[PDB]
C-alpha cells in the first residue's frame, strides 16, 4: 500500500517536495497522509481480532 | 545524517532557452538558468531529458483555450506575453494531443514547455556544484532525480546498459547507477528502532538502563 | 497465408533494473497465440514486424495518412550504413515493434537466428527500447519498401491493450511471462502470482453481461 496513490500526484514522497515547496505539497501531502493513515489502522484492527 | 553527496552530469555549455523565446523545437545537453505538475521556482533543483518548446502565433484571444479540459495526464509550463503598440474551425474529427480555415488578421506568444525526466540518462539541468562520493556513512543524496538518506556501498548488480536506477520486489530504490556509469547500492536508511527503559521503580533508585532494538 | 505466434513479441516495458521478481503490467502487448500475415496494412496503433532475410534482402517502412504526397509521412531506410529518418511530403530474425503514442514513434529491436523452411519459427525472445521519435504526426497506414534482385518473407502482428506477468531472473533480465488473458487458468496464475498451483477451487474477478 506504499506504492499506492490516493489521488495525490505522486506516491513517493521527495517528488512532491522536489516539484512543490509550499501549500500546494500540503495539500498533496494530506491525501497521502489521510489513506496511509487508514491502512496502518486497518491491519492493527484485523492482528487484535 | 554525516554528509551531502551530488552527482550530476559533468556536460556544461550555455543554454539557447533566451534565443527562442524571442525571434516544436529541442534543447538538449544544455544548462539552463530560468505550470501543471511542478513549481516554477523549483525547476532549478531537477534535471531532465530533452525539454520540447511549442512555439506559434496567436493573438490573446485564442490564449484562453490551451490547457486541459495538450493531454491530461501531462505536465509543463506555458508563458505569455502580448504586443501591439491562421486557424480551423472546420474538420472532420478532432485531433489527438501533441498532433498536426480563415484568418486571425492581426491588426494594431504561448510557449508551451515539456519536461521529460528519469527517462533517459540526464542531459538539461541548471547549476549544480558536485561533490565527492562517501561510502559507509549515513549521508544526504542528491542524485540526478533522486533525493533521498541513506549508506552507499559497491554493489553486485548487473545493469542492462539502457537502464539507470534500480528497484526492489517492494518498488523501492535499493540501487542506482552513478553518472559516471558506477552501480552503488543505496541499502537502508543506515539505522533506526526503538527505545526502552529499563527501572526497578523510582521507589527504590532512580538508575535506569536502556535498550537499543534492532542494532549492530 | 496466416500463421500462429506462439509467445513472440515481448519487449522491455521500462527502464528499470528489476531482480528475482514478478511484474504486473498494463500495456499494448502482442497476445500469445495471434494471427500474422504472411507477406511475401493499416498501423492500427501498433505493429510487430518482423522480418527474415538472407544476406539483408529488403530494408524499409513507411507511414502516413494517406501516403500520396497530400499528407505529412515518416521513412526509415538504410542510405549506406546509417538509417535515415524524414517527414515531409514524400513522392536470421529481425525483430520490431513499432507503437505511436502520444505522438511520440516508439520502437524496439531484436535479433534471432532461425533455420525454417517457408514460415514463422516457434519460441520467444525478448526486444529492447533502442529508438523513439517526436514525428508529431498522424499514423494510419504503413508499407515497407522491397529491394528487388531468392525468397524472402515478412510478418505483420497488431498490438491490443493487455496484462502481462513477466518474470525476471537473477541475472536481471525477463525470462518468462503469461498473458493473462488468454485462458481462464491464465488468469489464476496473474490472480496468485505463480506458475504452479495446489488443487482446489479460487474465486477470481467478476462477471457482466454487457
Ligand atoms: C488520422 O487521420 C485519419 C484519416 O481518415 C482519421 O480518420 C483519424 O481520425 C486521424 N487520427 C485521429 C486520432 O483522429
Ligand atoms: C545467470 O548468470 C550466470 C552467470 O552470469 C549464469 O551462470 C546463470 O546460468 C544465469 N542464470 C541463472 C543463474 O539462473
Amino acid at each position: 500500500q506504499l506504492s499506492s496513490n490516493f489521488g495525490a500526484i505522486s506516491s513517493v514522497l521527495n517528488d512532491i517536495l522536489s516539484r512543490l515547496d509550499k501549500v500546494e505539497a500540503e495539500v498533496q501531502i494530506d491525501r497521502l497522509i489521510t489513506g496511509r493513515l487508514q491502512s496502518l489502522q486497518t491491519y492493527v484492527t484485523q492482528q487484535l481480532i | 545524517p554525516s554528509g551531502d553527496v551530488v552527482r550530476f552530469p559533468n556536460i556544461t555549455n550555455l543554454c539557447p532557452f533566451g534565443e527562442v523565446f524571442n525571434a516544436r523545437k529541442k534543447i538538449s545537453n544544455c544548462v539552463a538558468d530560468y505550470c501543471y505538475g511542478v513549481s516554477a521556482t523549483k525547476l532549478n533543483d531537477l534535471c531532465f531529458s530533452n525539454v520540447y518548446a511549442d512555439s506559434f502565433v496567436v493573438k490573446g484571444d485564442d490564449v484562453r483555450q490551451i490547457a486541459p479540459g495538450l493531454p491530461d495526464d501531462f505536465m509543463g509550463c506555458v508563458l505569455a506575453w502580448n504586443t501591439r503598440n491562421k486557424y480551423r474551425y472546420l474538420r472532420h474529427g478532432k485531433l489527438r494531443p501533441f498532433e498536426r480555415l480563415n484568418d486571425y488578421g492581426f491588426y494594431t506568444r504561448v510557449v508551451v514547455l515539456s519536461f521529460e525526466l528519469l527517462n533517459a540518462p540526464a542531459t538539461v539541468c541548471g547549476p549544480k556544484l558536485s561533490t565527492d562520493l562517501i561510502k559507509n556513512q549515513c549521508v544526504n543524496f542528491n542524485f540526478n532525480g533522486l533525493t533521498g538518506t541513506g549508506v552507499l556501498t559497491p554493489s553486485s548488480k548487473r545493469f542492462q546498459p539502457f537502464q539507470q536506477f534500480g528497484r526492489d520486489v517492494s518498488d523501492f530504490t535499493d540501487s542506482v547507477r552513478d553518472p559516471k556509469t558506477s552501480e552503488i547500492l543505496d541499502i537502508s536508511p543506515c539505522s533506526f528502532g526503538g527505545v526502552s527503559v529499563i527501572t526497578p521503580g523510582t521507589n527504590a533508585s532512580s538508575e535506569v538502563a536502556v535498550l537499543y532494538q534492532d542494532v549492530n | 497465408t496466416q500463421h500462429t505466434s506462439s509467445m513472440r513479441g515481448v519487449y522491455y516495458p521500462d527502464e528499470i533494473f528489476r531482480s528475482d521478481t514478478l511484474y504486473l503490467t498494463q500495456d499494448l502487448f502482442l497476445p500469445f497465440y495471434s494471427n500474422v500475415t504472411g507477406f511475401h496494412i493499416p498501423f492500427k496503433d501498433g505493429i510487430y514486424f518482423a522480418a527474415t532475410e538472407k544476406s539483408n534482402v529488403v530494408r524499409g517502412w513507411v507511414f502516413g495518412s494517406t501516403m500520396n504526397n497530400k499528407s505529412q509521412s515518416v521513412i526509415i531506410i538504410n542510405n549506406s550504413t546509417n538509417v535515415v529518418i524524414r517527414a515531409c511530403n514524400f513522392e536470421h530474425l529481425r525483430e520490431f515493434v513499432f507503437k505511436n503514442k502520444d505522438g511520440f514513434l516508439y520502437v524496439y529491436k531484436g535479433y534471432q537466428p532461425i533455420d525454417v523452411v517457408r514460415d514463422l519459427p516457434s519460441g520467444f525472445n525478448t526486444l529492447k527500447p533502442i529508438f523513439k521519435l517526436p514525428l508529431g504526426i498522424n499514423i494510419t497506414n504503413f508499407r515497407a519498401i522491397l529491394t528487388a534482385f531468392s525468397a524472402a518473407a515478412y510478418f505483420v502482428g497488431y498490438l491490443k491493450p493487455t496484462t502481462f506477468m513477466l518474470k525476471y531472473d537473477e541475472n536481471g533480465t525477463i525470462t518468462d511471462a503469461v498473458d493473462c488473458s488468454q485462458n481462464p487458468l491464465a488468469e489464476l496464475k496473474c490472480s496468485v502470482k505463480s506458475f504452479e498451483i495446489d488443487k482446489g477451487i479460487y474465486q477470481t474477478s467478476n462477471f457482466r453481461v454487457v
